[PDB]
């Protein structure tokens, strides 16, 4: 019965609720995604407001939507769950009707579509979430990475970041990522990602989680130790000079 | 037309206060005093009949109500709200329990059902909370005797004795001194009468007081003979004369 | 004062006014002018069409509702589309079920009731368009003026829209003359154009500007646009 | 009805399912695979009414595939079967009931034991060493009852299914065009391409 | 019209925060503290009772610790009545899962579902949120002993030790101080109790003001045992640890 | 507060007017109608250089004979495009023919004022108007080449040339002067390119602008970057003359 | 009615007859039993005429919509399933259809799916459907080879329909042939069975028992 | 076509001296085809036993439904359901589906934990309760069991003797029913202990 127009135009042509949703994203942990020649890496910072967490169980920041596509986000954790669940259902519904898993653009267009609907439907407020969706289309090898925002707008990025301090790290990627030689290796792609997060996280090993997605449903979450090995090697290409 | 009030009327204020619930509790504070005392072999719930005129017939307004043959209720607050809560409670006793299990619900569960009705009035769209607090006393095979208080928020708690309404603070104090776990029902009726006398402004007698107990089974109030498993209701409202007889042994 | 009593149509002011309705009546006043007039044999609608730039079309003002009835609009066009659609349906039902042509008086009555519903309930909004309805039924020629408040009136001639008052005066003067233009369609139209040309100011009515519609005795509602209005300037 | 047999040996479950699809007077296809992998260690074979059969199987697969992803875990065969039973039992008093009989062979990675479940169109589930649907059991159960042993190897199971298929080919009236056999074990599900003659 | 009276419980503040959720969290901070501590061999749930008296029946009481399953329990911080609404839907979900799969519901699945319900009241419907925060203590065959927590926003997270309600900052600091990954339940009990004792807003920590529960896998059995401490048992364990 | 379908004291619907303001903040889109086709060009406007520009969809095919460009809150147009496409296909199914361009347009514009909170009249659920304008261009047998501008107010006008978006007042002024009944497709493409070049903040290249056209023979085709680069080059030269 | 479709080296051959009967009455000798879904996909009509005609013309619409949405050609697997799934929705209501959905896409190659009103959906290499199916299958099975030329293939299909038209009282009229390639289907004409029978008889020597 | 004759099976419950007994066969078949010889029809929720004969999918569904309902009951009430109470729950649950019933024949056996009085009850498929003081029979061999029980039964038998009685009632009733047998199980229930014994019987 509740259908009050919560997202409406104000005098200057803005929809506050959607704009305020963005502000919620600006407060969430940073997420970054950069793509290589045959991989896409998603990095995320761990909320450090409170500590004494059980890392085994706590909802991971990067989520598999299917065997070949993942989604990370910045914003309201609770809202992310709704989007992620809808995405996972649509992923299985696509396999059932089209007999082929979703492309990454398709999955993105779907999540974004849901986000937009919540901006012009009665009685609901927009999602305070922006997402990074990455993976590989079926039987294809070109990496994909897209970003969606509360308004329901979406597009693809060679590298992108969202969340708190993203403005800063976005600046790091804009002058450290070259489309002529995109990180030609899993190893160098990861390094670039960590480098970008290091410019914000403030010296913290366990503070960064990296997820590497390769072609044909090969998705792996690097361990706390595998990443520390990177931060170390990184504090070298900074201390030798 | 239509109930377009599909939004909450009770919402959290900046201090974490649920305004309408606090205000309902204030309504309960200005109501007549009601109390309940739990003994070893019974429970007594009592209240004063604040007749709003002498032309009114005070007997046609029962403040102490039977919910099930072994459970009774009394309140302090807005009378009409209590009246509808009683109807709903008598009904749910049937719909969520007797029609399923063939027996009346145990006190705590009936209490839990009334409480849920009150909580929803605290969150559902377009309604204000109930302005009443209830004291429900009852008995059941596996739990024995119990007394519970239910507040406008829907929170309920078990008591040995308690009082609600106007002089509840003073009364809760008189009860703390007099109460001990070796009291027989007649002693609780006594202490109930004493506690109430202090809250009562004017004439204190069997026509201005309402008391009921939950005690032994009363076969003379069953209405039939022949079936041995159902021995009679444990709820009994004391008559005008039964109260007077006890007031003289003050 | 106002933002207290003009937020919904469901609120009466202290003087008994319905502000949302009155604001709706204003959109009509900023619309392009349209005239309606009739004799005892034909009814004509003449309408000055408006454009946005000099690179666009001129928005249509006349809508055919059935072979014997139609209207000209002024104000919010989307709303005229909504109401002429209703009229089209009501006209259709009369024919389908009763094999009867809907009377103009009835069309007016139906329009009034549809408009009223939107002025007594909350959340809604009044219609923001005015309409001149002409038709030829069993009782002859008719012209009706509909206003969003739900008030529908039967007239000999009229006009609505910005500067409508000019033509409204010409018609009010020429009454004795046009009410007698029987059997001569072109003359009636000419009177309608003369009328409409009294509410001009900006430019002169051209071939991309004028829109006329006529209905009558042996004339099914027909819309003349551009090319075919040349002979009337 | 089609032929659906399953036999749980010591370290695996073998499902043998007929290859024909007959519609009226003509055999339309002779290479039909009446099975869907529900999870990497669970396979379900099915037999029944024309379209219901595949529609039901694909619906169960989709649903199990969704759970695996939401949870990042593979349900036990017992859990998958209970879910399947509840679905069949729902349709029995539905507007139009699914008429599908299924065999679920799965390898429980946790208990480290293979399991076979037989559930008919009504939602009648039973766990067994070997099972079948329709008339299949009528010819084969005497053979299974006689020769079956819980400590059989995968090869001993295959030899027994072969004998079972031979009795079916001798006494059963319709030409079911052979069977496609699949083995479910700790390493997953593999199709035994060698059964036409072993 | 009716728009006039709508508080708009599901809107974002100019800073991207949910008003009602923020205000509900404030209400929660006034509730008795509930603490949960996860050990290698069990979990402890301890909670301080709000609004008591000499006359309240502590024996027949339960306002903070509730059994959701034989393997899952929650500690509540906030409005008791709102909590009971949710607790009952959780109890049903646990049984729905058991019926469907014939296996006890994994802890995170129950937790996620409950949180999703809370989240809903956050994005649509126009109703005030539930003013409750839960600490879930539970066991399952996949992850063993677990402890989670959910708040009005519907966000949930996992912990080795956590507290909700009043004085969380203080309690969390003390927990993070004395907590060690290899703790034993007997040791967790002491810590939980110690922590409450130092954060209580009241005189001294007495039995009548507590609710205590442990979920242990007693080595001489197999099934996980959920034990809701009885008044006298809380008095007993309060002495051994040393608070008298 | 104040309702979503409330009229202003001037007779304008508040939400529609404000909608129009959101449209003034969007990328420019220009469409030019000739007698050999209708050109639709749009400014891509990426918010950063890491964005893969080819994923910016502001020109979309509605049907083989109808295409459209958008400006404003582009996400709002997704449901509009879905409707337009379904309307065209559906028309083909029911009538075994192509849907007229006006009809397709009108169908899209019917969605416009279908917003409100229980607005007594019919069932219109959409909490607010659309925040995007569309340029719909196409071809049909009865009226040839047409270009339409569909607004959130529900009104749509046919135009010989039209610009919408941030640089519209300026761009429309240029169009007013450069358009004539005898333009060629090639000339049109050039104009669109020129005018986009003028109002854009960034320097126009084949990666931040997009052209398209719709012709009777080949239908709606989005020009790939290579075809446009050549056209841009052909512009640098034609302008560098006098 | 007799309709067939088979897969080979150069695509798919689709051949159908064109007779419609109401009892013993030959309602039409010129029925179009191949529905041109779109320029790349074909469907055969068997069972209820309206049912096939209506739902396959509808299928064409759903296929056009997909391509607009996804900017990629619809696979035969997905196009067949749309119809198959729709038909399953109406199961039990009485729709009657036995159809072959034929296509040749880059991703799948020549693909044929048999779809009927019972909800069955089968991928296969050769399918004959209709009252004359048995007759067509005889010719097909004994002469089909994967390496047939597009000329011989077209001939095999045409001959198979003729075998059926001769023997089955409900098949005849004329034969309509189609060749499906990746770049679309190519129609190979309408052949009146009256005239085709005699030609084939003299050139091939078959149908000896028929005097002519 | 008779849902109560598709799968086969029987259950019998008897009361004794401070005890009750409930037994059942183990066959599950499909018309003439024996399918499983391990299909137990007796379930228990705490100390209350319920045997159910009839269509196997419903037997399984009802056990699951009662486990669900008795689990919630225990949580809300904080005590295990009693036989008298459960009996009412079964009856109300069956009548809820009065015009589309579960094709079963439930039987309840148990001892009240407060009073210690032995209890057994039987129901028809729509919930009618039969609270007998002697025995309850159900299944495809119900006539046979009635015959056996009416002759073999005598009041107040000790656990050790009731066992023999119920076992023989069951065993011989099953041997005259084509759809029953393939194994049998008997539960001897006492206040403190419950013993479960599998019987050796013909397998044809
Ligand atoms: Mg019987
Ligand atoms: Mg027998
Ligand atoms: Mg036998």
């Amino acid at each position: 019965g509740y259908d009050r127009a919560l997202s409406i135009f104000s005098p200057d042509g803005h929809i506050f609720q959607v704009e305020y949703a963005l502000e919620a994203v600006k407060r969430g942990t940073c997420a970054v995604g950069v793509k290589g020649k045959n991989c896409v890496v998603l990095g995320c910072e761990r909320r450090s407001t409170l500590k004494l967490q059980d890392t085994r169980i706590t909802p991971s920041k990067v989520s598999k939507i299917d065997s070949h596509v993942v989604l990370s986000f910045s914003g309201l954790n609770a809202d992310s769950r709704i989007l992620i669940e809808k995405a996972r259902v649509e992923a299985q519904s696509h396999r059932l009707t089209l007999e082929d898993p979703v492309t990454v653009e398709y999955l993105t267009r779907y999540v974004a579509g849901v986000q937009q609907r919540y901006t012009q439907s009665g009685g609901v407020r927009p999602f305070g979430v922006s997402t990074l969706i990455a993976g590989f289309d079926p039987r294809d090898d070109e990496p994909k990475l897209y970003q969606t925002e509360p308004s329901g707008i979406y597009s693809s990025w060679s590298a992108q970041t969202i969340g708190r301090n993203s403005k800063t790290v976005r600046e790091f990627l804009e002058k450290n990522y070259d489309r002529k030689e995109p990180p030609a290796t899993v190893e160098e792609c990861v390094k670039l990602t960590v480098r970008s997060l290091l410019e914000v996280v403030q010296t913290g090993a366990k503070n960064i989680e990296i997820t590497v997605v390769k072609p044909d449903s090969d998705i792996v979450a690097l361990s706390s130790e595998e990443i520390n090995q990177y931060v170390t090697q990184i504090e070298q290409e900074k201390q030798e000079q | 037309m239509t109930d377009r009030y599909s939004f909450s009327l009770t919402t959290f204020s900046p201090s974490g206060k649920l305004g309408q619930i606090d205000y309902a509790l204030t309504a309960v504070k200005q109501g007549v005093t009601s109390l309940g005392i739990k003994a070893t072999n019974g429970v007594v719930i009592a209240t004063e009949k604040k007749s709003s005129s002498p032309l009114a017939m005070s007997e046609t307004l029962s403040k102490v109500s039977l919910l099930t043959p072994d459970i009774g209720a009394v309140y302090s607050g807005m009378g009409p709200d209590y009246r509808v809560l009683v109807d709903k409670s008598r009904k749910v006793a049937h719909t969520s329990y007797k029609r399923i299990y063939g027996e009346y619900p145990p006190t705590k569960l009936l209490v839990s059902e009334v409480a849920k009705i009150m909580q929803e009035a605290t969150q559902s769209g377009g309604v204000r909370p109930f302005g009443v607090s209830l004291l429900i006393a009852g008995h059941d095979e596996f739990n024995g005797f119990s007394l519970y208080q239910v507040d406008p928020s829907g929170s309920y708690f078990p008591w040995k004795a308690t009082a609600i309404g106007k002089g509840s603070v003073a009364a809760k104090t008189f009860l703390e001194k007099r109460w001990n776990d070796e009291l027989e029902l007649e002693d609780a009726i006594h202490i109930a009468l004493l506690t109430l006398k202090e809250s009562v402004e004017g004439e204190f007698n069997g026509d201005t007081i309402e008391l009921a107990i939950i005690g032994d089974e009363n076969p003379d109030l069953l209405g039939y003979t022949g079936i041995p498993t159902d021995k009679g209701p444990r709820f009994r409202k004391l008559t005008s004369q039964e109260i007077n007889d006890r007031l003289e042994a003050l | 004062f106002r933002n207290n009593y003009d937020g919904d149509t469901v609120t009466f002011s202290p003087t008994g006014r319905l502000f949302q309705v009155e604001y709706a009546l204003e959109a009509i006043k900023q619309g392009s002018v349209t005239v309606g007039l009739r004799s005892n044999t034909h009814a004509v609608l003449v309408a000055l069409k408006r454009n946005a730039d000099e690179l666009s079309s001129y928005q249509k003002k006349i809508i055919k509702c059935d072979e014997h009835m139609g209207l000209s609009l002024a104000g919010l066009a989307p709303d005229a589309r909504v109401l002429s659609n209703y009229l089209r349906q009501q006209c259709n039902y009369s024919s389908l079920v009763f094999n009867r042509k809907l009377a103009v008086e009835r069309a007016g009555h139906l329009l009034c009731d549809k408009a009223q519903k939107n002025t007594q309930s909350y959340g809604g909004r009044p219609y923001g368009v005015g309409l001149l309805i002409i038709g030829y039924d069993k009782s002859g020629a008719h012209l009706l003026e509909f206003q969003p408040s739900g008030n529908v009136t039967e007239l000999y001639g009229t006009a609505i829209g910005a500067r409508s008052q000019g033509a409204k005066t010409y018609l009010e003067r020429t009454l004795d003359t046009f009410i007698k233009i029987d059997g001569n369609p072109d003359e009636l139209i000419k009177a309608g154009v003369e009328a409409i040309s009294q509410s001009l100011r900006d430019e002169s009515l051209t071939v991309d500007n004028l829109s006329i519609a006529i209905v009558g005795k042996d004339t099914p509602f027909t819309i003349y646009d551009g090319e075919a209005v040349a002979k009337y300037i | 009805m089609d032929i659906i047999l399953g036999i749980r040996v010591q370290d695996s479950v073998i499902l043998a399912s007929s290859k024909a699809v007959t519609r009226g007077i003509s055999v339309l296809k002779d290479s039909d695979d009446k099975t869907r992998q529900l999870s990497p260690h669970t396979l379900m074979s099915f037999a029944g009414e024309a379209g219901d059969t595949v529609q039901f199987a694909e619906y169960i697969q989709a649903n199990i595939q969704l759970y695996s992803i939401r949870e990042d875990y593979e349900l036990s065969p017992q859990a998958v079967s209970s879910f399947v039973r509840q679905e069949l039992a729902k349709s029995i008093r539905s507007r139009r009931p699914y008429q599908v009989n299924v065999l679920i062979g799965g390898y429980d990675k946790k208990k480290n034991k293979p399991e076979l479940y037989q559930i008919d169109y009504l939602g009648t589930k039973v766990e067994l060493p070997y099972g079948a649907h329709g008339y299949s059991g009528f010819y084969t159960f005497s053979l299974l009852d006689h020769h079956y042993r819980p400590d059989m190897t995968t090869e001993e199971g295959l030899d027994l299914l072969k004998l079972c298929v031979q009795e079916l080919e001798k006494r059963m009236p319709m030409d079911f065009k052979g069977v496609i056999v699949k083995i479910v074990d700790k390493d997953g599900i593999r199709q035994v391409d060698d059964f036409q003659a072993q | 019209g009716s728009r006039r009276y709508d508080s708009r419980t599901t809107i974002f503040s100019p800073e991207g925060r949910l008003y009602q959720v923020e205000y509900a969290l404030e209400s929660i901070s006034h509730a008795g503290t509930a603490i949960g501590i996860m050990a290698s061999d069990g979990i402890v749930l301890a909670a301080e009772r709000k609004v008591t008296s000499t006359l309240l029946e502590q024996d027949t009481s339960t306002e903070k610790l509730y059994k959701l399953n034989d393997k899952i329990a929650v500690a509540v911080a906030g409005l008791t009545a709102d909590a009971e609404i949710l607790i009952n839907t959780a109890r049903i979900h646990a049984q729905n899962y058991l019926k469907t799969y014939n296996e006890d519901i994994p802890v995170e699945i129950l937790v996620r579902r409950l949180s999703d319900i809370k989240q809903g009241y956050t994005q649509h419907g126009g109703l005030r949120p539930f003013g409750v925060s839960f600490i879930y203590a539970g066991y399952d065959d996949r992850y063993g002993y677990q402890l989670y927590t959910s708040n009005p926003s519907g966000n949930y997270t996992g912990w080795k030790a956590i507290s909700v309600g009043a004085n969380t900052s203080a309690a969390q600091t003390l927990l993070q101080m004395d907590y060690k990954d290899d703790m034993k339940v007997d040791d967790a009990i002491e810590l939980a109790l110690k922590t409450l004792s130092k954060t209580t807003d009241s005189s001294a920590l007495t039995y009548d003001r507590l609710e205590f529960a442990t979920i242990r896998k007693g080595a001489n059995d197999g099934e996980v045992y959920q034990k809701i401490f009885k008044p006298q048992e809380i008095k007993d364990i309060l002495v051994k640890t040393g608070i008298t | 507060d104040r309702g979503v379908s409330t009229f202003s004291p001037e007779g304008r619907l508040f939400q529609v007017e404000y909608s129009l303001e959101a449209i003034k903040l969007g990328s420019t889109a220009i469409g030019i109608a000739t007698k050999e086709g209708v050109v639709l060009g749009v400014e891509k406007r990426a918010t950063s250089p890491l964005l893969e520009s080819d994923s910016i969809e502001k020109i979309v095919e509605i049907d083989r004979h109808i295409g459209c460009a958008m400006s404003g809150l582009t996400a709002d147009a997704r449901s509009m495009i879905e409707h337009a496409r379904t309307a065209a296909v559906t028309h083909n199914l029911y009538y075994d023919e192509d849907i007229n361009v006006e009809s397709l347009t009108q169908s899209v514009c019917d969605l416009a004022l279908r917003f409100g909170e229980g607005a007594s009249g019919e069932e219109r659920l959409m909490s607010r108007p659309f925040g995007v304008a569309l340029l719909i261009a196409g071809h049909d047998a009865d009226d040839g080449y047409q270009l339409f501008h569909a607004e959130p107010s529900g009104t749509f006008y046919r135009y010989n040339a039209k610009a919408i978006g941030s640089g519209s007042e300026g761009a429309q002024a240029e169009l007013l002067n450069e358009w004539h009944s005898s333009l060629t497709l090639k000339e049109a493409e050039l104009l669109v390119l020129k005018i986009l070049k003028q109002v854009m903040e960034e320097k126009l290249d084949e990666n931040n602008a997009q052209l398209s056209c719709i012709t009777k023979q080949d239908g709606f085709k989005i020009y790939d970057n290579e075809k446009t680069a050549e056209l841009i080059k052909e512009l640098k030269e034609k302008e560098a003359a006098e | 009615t007799t309709t067939l479709a088979f897969r080979f080296q150069g695509g798919i051959i689709v051949a159908v007859d064109s007779r419609a009967t109401a009892g013993n009455w030959v309602a039409s000798q010129t029925v179009k039993r191949v529905i041109e879904i779109n320029p790349f996909l074909l469907g055969t009509m068997a069972g209820g005429a309206a049912d096939c005609q209506f739902w396959e013309t509808w299928l064409g619409s759903q296929c056009r919509l997909h391509e607009l949405r996804e900017k990629e050609r619809i696979s035969v697997a997905a196009a067949s399933k749309i119809l198959s799934n729709l038909v399953y929705q109406y199961k039990g209501a009485g729709l009657s259809m036995g159809t072959m959905i034929c296509g040749y896409t880059r991703k799948e190659g020549p693909t044929i799916y048999y779809v009927d009103s019972d909800g069955t959906r089968l991928k296969g290499d050769i399918f004959c459907v209709g009252s004359g199916q048995t007759f067509a299958y005889g010719v097909l099975d004994s002469n089909y080879k994967w390496d047939l030329s597009v000329e011989d293939a077209l001939y095999l299909g045409k001959r198979s329909i003729l075998a059926a038209a001769h023997r089955d009282a409900y098949s005849g009229g004329s034969v309509n042939l189609y060749h499906v390639t990746e770049d679309g289907w190519i129609y190979h004409g309408n052949h009146d069975v009256g005239e085709l029978f005699w030609k084939v008889k003299e050139e091939e020597g078959s149908f000896n028992n028929v005097i002519g | 076509s008779d849902p109560s004759s598709i799968n086969g099976g029987i259950v019998v419950a008897m009361t004794g001296k401070d005890c009750v007994a409930i037994a059942c066969d183990l066959r599950l078949g499909s018309q003439s085809l024996g399918v499983s010889n391990k299909f137990e029809k007796i379930f228990h929720y705490g100390h209350v036993f319920l045997g159910i004969t009839g269509l196997a999918t419903d037997v399984t569904t009802l056990n699951e439904m009662f486990r669900y309902k008795t689990n919630l009951y225990k949580l809300k009430e904080e005590r295990a359901i009693e036989p008298e109470t459960f009996t009412q729950l079964v009856s109300s649950s069956l009548y809820e589906r009065r015009f589309g019933p579960y094709f079963v024949g439930p039987v309840v056996a148990g001892i009240n934990s407060k009073s210690g009085k032995p209890f057994i009850a039987g129901f028809d498929l729509i919930g009618c309760i039969d609270e007998a003081k002697d025995f309850i029979v159900s299944g495809t061999a119900s006539d046979q069991l009635f015959g056996m029980c009416e002759s073999l039964y005598e009041p107040n038998l000790e656990p050790e003797d009731l066992f023999e009685t119920i076992s023989q009632a069951l065993l011989n009733a099953a041997d005259r029913d084509a759809l029953s047998g393939w194994g049998a199980v008997v539960y001897i229930i006492k206040k403190d202990e419950v013993v479960k014994r599998y019987l050796k019987m013909r397998q044809d």
